[PDB]
């Protein structure tokens, strides 16, 4: 039963990271795709770890 | 910085995930399947004859 | 996000809370609905063992709905009230 | 970082319409937050009633 | 062939252990190599090497 409830929870952390990469990608045309990931991580590491 | 070591090395990240998955399937096969955990009180029977 | 805006970004207690809201709304709802959908077939499941599934489903789905709708509106208020109190203490 | 690109475009119509309704709900949330923030005490009472 | 109708075959000692072993780990050896393959492709950073 826990695994079923987990499906939603496990993707929660991942969503927070790729949601922000996209947002940064669309806000800034100049930012390179990898630079985005580094920048996004800075912003979301505390939300994820918490 | 831990996050960026991974971003610079996609292969390394993939390898770690694959190892986790493989250990997972070995573990899944090894694990017993029960309806519930043991919730039953243990019982000892003392029998006497008159 | 609000704390970052009040501490380092440089924004008012009131502006941080609403600019936090616009940026973080999408992550919260996305994650919240992923969970709700994950627990949706519980409540709709029929077969052996259905009763246990249904009970777990109902409590969780309702809770998540409240956390995703009502709570998201109130939490900002709390940040304001608490942070304003903190500023008052500093004075 | 390895796969995502900003080159991507043309998401399906049903997905687009859902995202738009979502982005309008974003504004509703922001407006709601602003109203709630102004009514600091009426809403705190609501929390107690709840 | 000669005692089937009434007699039952039974095994003791090593023989019981061997017959009932149903031993796992046949895959283990392959798994060891796969593990090695992965830890290596992370050191090398190249799947091929």
């Amino acid at each position: 039963f826990a695994l079923v409830l987990a499906i939603g929870i496990v993707v929660d952390d991942a969503i927070i990271v790729v949601e922000n990469i996209d947002r940064i990608l669309h806000e800034d045309s100049n930012i390179s795709v990898k630079d985005a990931a580094i920048k996004a991580m800075n912003e979301v590491s505390s939300p994820v770890i918490s | 910085m831990f996050s960026k070591f991974f971003i610079e090395r996609p292969i390394f990240a993939s390898v770690v995930a694959i190892i986790i998955s493989i250990a997972g399937i070995i573990g899944l096969a090894n694990l017993p399947v029960e309806q519930y955990p043991s919730l039953t009180p243990p019982t000892v029977q003392v029998s006497a004859t008159y | 996000f609000a704390m970052e805006e009040r501490l380092k970004k440089g924004k008012s207690i009131f502006e941080a809370a609403i600019n936090a809201a616009k940026l973080r709304f999408r992550p919260i709802i996305m994650t919240s609905l992923a969970f709700t959908f994950g627990v949706l077939p519980m409540i709709f499941a029929t077969g052996a063992g259905s009763a246990s599934r249904h009970s777990l489903g109902t409590g969780l789905i309702g809770g998540m709905i409240a956390a995703s709708t009502l709570a998201i509106f109130f939490v900002p208020l709390f940040f304001y009230l608490l942070e304003n109190f903190n500023e008052w203490l500093d004075k | 970082a390895l796969f995502l690109t900003r080159n991507e475009s043309k998401p399906f119509y049903f997905i687009q319409k859902f995202n738009d309704f979502f982005d309008w709900s974003t504004s509703v949330f922001s407006s709601g937050v602003a109203y709630i923030l102004k009514r600091t005490i009426r809403f705190v009472l609501v929390f107690c009633i709840m | 062939q000669s005692l089937g109708d009434e007699y039952s075959i039974a095994w003791s000692g090593s023989a019981y252990q061997e017959v009932s072993s149903k031993g796992a780990g046949a895959y283990a050896f392959v798994l060891g190599m796969i593990f090695v393959f992965l830890i290596l492709a992370a050191q090398y950073e190249r799947w091929l090497m």
